[PDB]
């Protein structure tokens, strides 16, 4: 109260019953509030970034959550890792947190100049699953209403299925595409599926070892690592934020990283000890290179 | 008159039990209260394979919700397939593919290091249980009953609770409490209440 | 006077085996004194002697509680129980051939633990 | 890391533990012995439980070493248990008095 | 510090059946076993104990989650 | 129209042919037969009907049915007489929280008093449990053989208020009735999954995303029904599902039929081309409810531009998103047909489970 | 607690000073403002209307760091921008004075 | 005039004359070795240097 300057406990504070103008009032942190957000050691520019506040209300929750992809601004993992988190209460500190410390300054390094934030581990490989031409079944096509159920969760608005039949077969890239073509960008690169190594083994598909998109239609390849992956210098998701901005690109990070999630919640992923398993002629090959390595190996003892 | 009286302190509420005023070595009486904290498994508490993959619970999923076989059985922990190739904890996956057969044939099994291992033969052990050859199974999402088109590798591993509780470590202090004499600061930690 | 030395006493271990040697064998109310006036009566059955009478003389390691069923040490957890209490109290008091009575009696603890090691 | 995890395991802490008064204990009620058991266990109590684990994408909750857990687990007695604390003050001379 | 009442996994009540179980492995257990202590039992080479069709005769499914819950939970009145 | 086909119930049944179980269950319990309670396998074929009403229906089952559960009332674990220093009030009231009962009468309070006189560490039973309230049971609501915690010698447990108490399985899992044993579509082929080409795909020749199944087989196992009543347990679990599920629909339908006085549940707005979004919100609502509406929308309106939900982990809500080319009070009557075809389907449901098992 | 040592080698009140301000025709400092001086104005703005309230916005708005943030987007900030690089011995204060309503303004999203 | 602190289990350790029973009874635990010293209300574990 500015008339008796002094502070007051609400407990006392029923006869009184208003506010008026100069009063202080001292209220709960609400959604929609800006948060500082840190991780000692606080090494790199980005270590002290404002988030908006997400007040989860089941009071079993007593942890910071917080979406995966921005692990790359803390060099944060979720193996135990503790975090401060301050709201500002000043007005000044407000405005400075909002304007100038938000991650979206963040999202382009300080360091390397080029892109921190991305998708990492699940929705690289669910955006590669998404976007690939062929799955085990067959062509890798969706249903009208698969593909509504891939943009359900990406809280953007929804695109427009009216001209799908319910029995019409929708491509990933078809989905990625209607996706992209909010922020439309130009992007042809080769992506981290393709590799030479990999090559005279296995047969790629011709229409998965170029990545190609116009005007933020994906009409080729795949997405991996190269194209999505956080700290990919060049990937979309830089190419989003040079021309519309970081924010538009943690959107699309989001956005991308959703109908990932979603295709593989319905496309399923597993790793399995017989994945980790040679064949028998495969293990008397592996056998054999080490025996030819240890006789080279002998020839040298033997000189 | 004065007052030095002990205030509770901690956030969490917890259970008095322990009725005991003892005589120390001094020859004098001192209170040592006893409080115990009813835990279950909190979102946020650590847990880990014994190959040593720590991993902080985060989802509280009900039992429609969890992701189930062909033939009803669901997983108490869904871990990330992912955790597994840069650490390369393969003890685990073989854990998990010995021990559903194990389950199956109601036996337990020494998994000591160094003994002799045959990966094919596990393998072709838990084929002739019935299962695939592979520790893979059917599943249906929990939430949508679709099924996933993977074959999903599903058995019981060994865990461990580590004992880094969220309700221990957790801290929030408010506009004011006990300050340092010397320099007017907040004292140093949760301990000290405040800072 | 009376009150450190219920503190000490009702803290020792002893007083709680012997107090529950006399609950198995009913002497002592299976309820833990609900009023001091049923403490004293436990105090009594427990140690042999009231407080004061604790206090007066100086000999206490002896009127303990002893098992009111004096079983056949020669139902078999209940042999194994009240014989241990026995050795127990027979420690305390420093009976004469006590070494080599815990020598038998270890023997057949070890024979009896290995037969519970079978049920785990 | 499974050196330092297995001794940091909860579990029955203590075969006594309600004669003692322990600061920051935990004793999980429940312990398996592994189905993929080792010689250590001839000679340590387990600590921990035989869940199952499903090594699946699940919503992109688990990225990053996170677990999935069952609430339906964590309610039917899974990893819980009793935690314990102890306060105890001794009066600084005869001065001072319970009350 | 016994066998849980339900399955953790699934909630299938196997607690039901624990106190019979715990009976019959070792009755089971006392016929399989052969000039070996009780604390060597989980050291022979030569001993193989399948409790597969016990649990079965108990009137549990298949089931990895009820049958691992059983036969590996440990009974605290056996260690202390 | 029989949407619900023939179905199996088999209850698990103790197998005395074993020496070993039956000279301990005469050794312990004096058991000679089967348990007055027994856990019953129910499998159920379906036929011409979406996969979002089963699955709906299988969750409702597991945990979204009102259900009962064992309880200690506060206080009634007596500190002062319980002398035991092992059995803790948290572990006996999680070991007999989840004792599956099969309760009629929601007035029966039970009472723990077990003293153990003796220098054997005694183990208290489900036998132990006395009952004093409400009328006397002529058949037990559990097992007698549940293993409550032991006592040390000389120990003494005392609970004196142990009633029965309500819930849903969502909320605590103590509630859950039943657990899954089997969920399959048979209209879809298989692969031979045995062989190695196949190992490592679900089975089905078809893709999930392309799939829309038809016909199910659903089989779940409930905990505990009585020995001679199993065909009218199941039955009553079966009809309290659709019940619920019913309740549930017009529950949500209630605020559908309110298109105006805008209700902070449903907002409608007409946007760009004439178009109208519908956003629904419930609190407490799960993937059950929000999975039947879309696909049961999705059946009414095939060429919807939107329609999708998001059952969020925090939030604790469902929000449901519908786009459509049509007016507002055109959406809304479209909509409100698509919940009265799930009222239907649900109706036909109960029709057919009492007509089948009886 | 030894200092390990190597060792290295190497009238209170100041004259007042009187602000010279550059003319706006000399002024070399770029005419848009840095998102740290916008930063600063809003901040500035929003809290003098935290303490005073008065506004020249024709919209309501709910809140000071909206009120402060329209108020700059809208170019009518009643606070200039002092630049200044220089104190001379002489005591002089160099200043170049800029006018947030003729700079443009920086992304600030 | 003097005490010496006794680690517990060695043979002047009280429970040195003791059965696991009549330890189980006390308040130790009847499978624990011992090794470790009573001080001050805490166990203290000498290690090998
Ligand atoms: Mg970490
Ligand atoms: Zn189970």
């Amino acid at each position: 109260k500015q008339i008796t300057q002094s502070v007051h406990d609400i407990e006392g504070l029923k006869q009184d019953f208003r506010l008026e103008v100069g009063d202080i009032l001292y209220r709960d942190v609400v959604t929609g509030d800006v948060a500082f957000f840190n991780r000692q050691p606080s090494l790199e520019r980005s270590s002290i970034g404002v988030h908006r506040i997400v007040v989860l209300e089941n009071p079993k929750i007593s942890t910071f959550q917080m979406n995966v992809s921005a692990c790359a601004w803390y060099n944060a993992d979720f193996d135990g890792d503790q975090m401060n988190l301050w709201v500002p209460w000043s007005v000044m500190s407000r405005v400075e947190a909002e304007l100038l410390c938000s991650v979206r300054n963040w999202f382009i390094s300080t360091k390397s100049s080029g892109p921190v934030n991305g998708q990492v581990q699940d929705s690289t490989v669910g955006s590669f699953l998404l976007t690939r031409t062929n799955t085990p079944m067959g062509k890798n096509v969706m249903n009208k209403l698969h593909a509504m159920g891939l943009f359900q969760t990406t809280q953007t608005d929804p695109p427009c299925f009216a001209n799908y039949s319910p029995t019409d077969l929708l491509d990933g890239k078809s989905v990625v595409s209607m996706l992209l073509r909010q922020t439309p960008i130009n992007y042809q690169r080769a992506p981290t599926w393709y590799s030479e190594v990999y090559a005279p083994y296995m047969h790629y598909n011709k229409q998965d070892i170029s990545t190609q998109i116009r005007n933020g239609e994906l009409i080729e390849g795949v997405l991996d690592k190269k194209a999505v992956g956080a700290g990919s210098s060049g990937g979309i998701y830089h190419l989003i934020s040079r021309r519309y901005g970081p924010q538009q690109a943690l959107k699309m990070i989001f956005a991308t990283q959703q109908l990932a999630l979603n295709y593989v919640r319905n496309a399923g992923f597993t790793v399995s000890t017989a994945d980790m398993l040679l064949t028998p002629e495969a293990h008397q090959e592996v056998q054999e290179i080490i025996n030819e390595l240890l006789l080279e190996s002998e020839e040298i003892n033997n000189r | 008159y004065i007052d030095r009286s002990v205030m509770y302190g901690f956030d969490e509420p917890a259970v008095v039990d322990a009725v005991m005023r003892p005589h120390g070595p001094n020859d004098e009486i001192f209170g040592l209260m006893r409080l115990r904290y009813e835990r279950n498994l909190n979102i946020g508490d650590k847990m880990s394979s014994r190959s040593g993959n720590k991993g902080i619970a985060a989802l509280a999923l009900p039992t429609s919700d969890m992701p189930f076989t062909e033939d009803g059985l669901q997983p108490d922990l869904i871990v990330n397939p992912h955790s597994h190739p840069s650490r390369m904890t393969n003890g685990q996956m073989i854990e998990t593919t010995v021990g559903l057969a194990n389950a199956l044939q109601g036996v337990v099994t020494d998994g000591t290091a160094f003994l002799p291992i045959n990966v094919q033969l596990l393998s072709e052990r838990l084929a002739q249980e019935g299962l695939r050859f592979n520790g893979c199974q059917k599943m249906f999402n929990g939430q949508t009953g679709e099924y996933f088109d993977a074959a999903i590798f599903i058995g019981p591993t060994y865990h461990q609770r580590l004992q880094k509780f969220v309700l221990d470590d957790r801290y929030a202090v408010a506009s004011y409490g006990p300050t340092d004499a010397l320099t007017g600061q907040p004292l140093d930690g949760k301990r000290s209440h405040g800072g | 006077d009376t009150k450190v030395l219920l503190t000490e006493i009702l803290l020792d271990p002893m007083y709680d085996y012997a107090a529950t040697v006399a609950r198995i064998d009913g002497s002592i109310p299976m309820h833990k004194p609900r009023t001091p006036k049923e403490a004293e009566y436990e105090f009594k059955t427990v140690i042999g002697r009231t407080p004061a009478e604790l206090l007066s003389q100086k000999e206490f390691y002896d009127k303990i509680y002893t098992s009111k069923y004096r079983p056949d040490f020669t139902k078999t957890s209940t042999l194994i129980y009240l014989r241990a209490y026995e050795l127990f109290l027979k420690y305390l008091q420093n009976a004469p051939n006590f070494n080599s009575e815990l020598a038998e009696f270890k023997t057949y603890e070890n024979a009896y633990g290995e037969q519970k090691a079978l049920l785990a | 890391y499974e050196t330092n995890q297995g001794r940091q395991t909860g579990g029955w802490y203590c075969f006594s533990w309600p004669y003692r008064v322990d600061m920051n204990r935990f004793f999980q009620f429940y312990n398996e012995m592994p189905l993929v058991k080792t010689i250590a266990h001839n000679y340590v109590i387990p600590n921990g439980l035989n869940t199952i684990v499903a090594y699946m994408i699940y919503g992109g909750y688990n990225q990053e070493d996170s677990v999935i857990v069952s609430q339906s687990f964590i309610d039917r007695g899974g990893f819980a248990g009793t935690f314990y604390r102890e306060e105890k003050v001794e009066l600084e001379s005869d001065i001072e008095s319970f009350g | 510090m016994l066998i849980p009442v339900v399955c953790f996994t699934c909630g299938f009540p196997i607690g039901t059946y624990a106190a019979i179980f715990d009976k019959a492995r070792t009755e089971y257990i006392k016929t399989k076993m052969g000039g070996t202590l009780p604390q060597n039992i989980p050291l022979d080479a030569s001993l193989q104990i399948e409790l597969k069709d016990l649990i079965t005769a108990l009137g549990i499914p298949m089931r990895v989650c009820c049958r691992t819950h059983l036969i590996t939970t440990l009974d605290y009145r056996k260690y202390y | 129209e029989k949407i619900f086909q023939n179905v199996e119930i088999k209850p698990f049944l103790i197998d005395f042919s074993n020496l070993f179980i039956k000279n301990a269950a005469k050794k312990l319990f004096q058991l000679e037969e089967q348990l007055p309670l027994v856990p019953v396998n129910v499998v159920m074929d379906f036929k011409g009907i979406s996969r979002a009403a089963v699955h709906g229906l299988s969750r409702v089952l597991q945990d979204e049915i009102p259900n009962y559960m064992l309880d200690i009332k506060p206080g009634g674990y007596k500190i002062e007489d319980s002398t035991d220093l092992f059995m803790t009030e948290q572990f006996i009231r999680n070991r007999i929280n989840f004792i599956p009962i099969y309760a009629k009468n929601e007035t029966l309070v039970f009472a723990l008093r077990s003293l153990n006189n003796s220098c054997e560490v005694k183990t208290i039973y489900s036998r132990d449990l006395i009952q004093v309230a409400g009328p006397k049971l002529k058949y037990p609501i559990f097992n007698p053989t549940f293993e409550i915690g032991f006592l040390q010698p000389g120990k003494s447990l005392i609970i004196e208020d142990i009633y029965i108490k309500k819930g849903i399985g969502r909320k605590h899992a103590a509630f859950n009735l039943a657990v899954k044993t089997h969920f399959s579509h048979l209209d879809i082929e298989q692969y031979p999954t045995d062989k190695k080409e196949y190992m490592a795909l679900s089975g089905y020749k078809q893709s999930s995303m392309t799939s829309d199944p038809r016909h199910h087989r659903l089989g779940l196992c409930f905990p505990a029904v009585p020995l001679p009543h199993i065909n009218q347990a199941v039955r009553t679990y079966l009809k309290n599902a659709c019940r619920i599920i019913i309740g549930r629909i017009q529950s949500i339908q209630k605020i559908y039929e309110n298109f105006e006085e805008p209700q902070p549940e449903l907002v409608l707005f007409s946007m760009d081309e004439e178009k109208t979004k519908a956003i629904i919100t419930i609190k407490d609502e799960t993937h059950t409810i929000g999975n039947l509406l879309k696909t049961y929308i999705y059946e009414m309106i095939p060429d919807i531009s939107f329609v999708g939900y998001q059952c969020v982990p925090h939030k604790q809500e469902m929000v449901l998103t519908i786009i459509h080319k049509a007016s507002q009070e055109d959406l809304i009557t479209l909509l409100e047909k698509s919940i009265q075809n799930i009222i239907q389907t649900f109706q036909i449901l109960e029709k057919n489970v009492d007509e089948l098992i009886a | 607690y030894v200092e390990t040592e190597e060792e290295n080698l190497v009238f209170v009140q100041a004259s007042s000073q009187t602000l010279v301000i550059i003319p706006d025709n000399e002024r070399i400092t770029s005419n848009v403002l840095t998102t740290f001086e916008a930063t600063r104005l809003v901040a500035v703005r929003a809290q003098q209307l935290a303490i005073n309230g008065s506004t020249m916005l024709k919209k309501k708005y709910s809140s000071p760091i909206d009120i402060a943030k329209q108020e700059l987007f809208n170019r009518k900030i009643p606070l200039l921008v002092m630049r200044c690089i220089k104190v001379t011995p002489e005591g002089q204060k160099i200043v170049e004075i800029w006018n947030p309503r003729e700079m443009g303004i920086p992304l600030l999203d | 005039v003097s005490t010496f602190p006794i680690m517990r289990g060695s043979n002047r350790c009280h429970t040195h004359h003791l059965s696991k029973t009549a330890k189980k009874e006390i308040g130790e635990d009847p499978n624990e070795p011992g090794g470790y010293f009573i001080a001050r209300g805490g166990e203290w574990v000498v290690d090998l240097l």
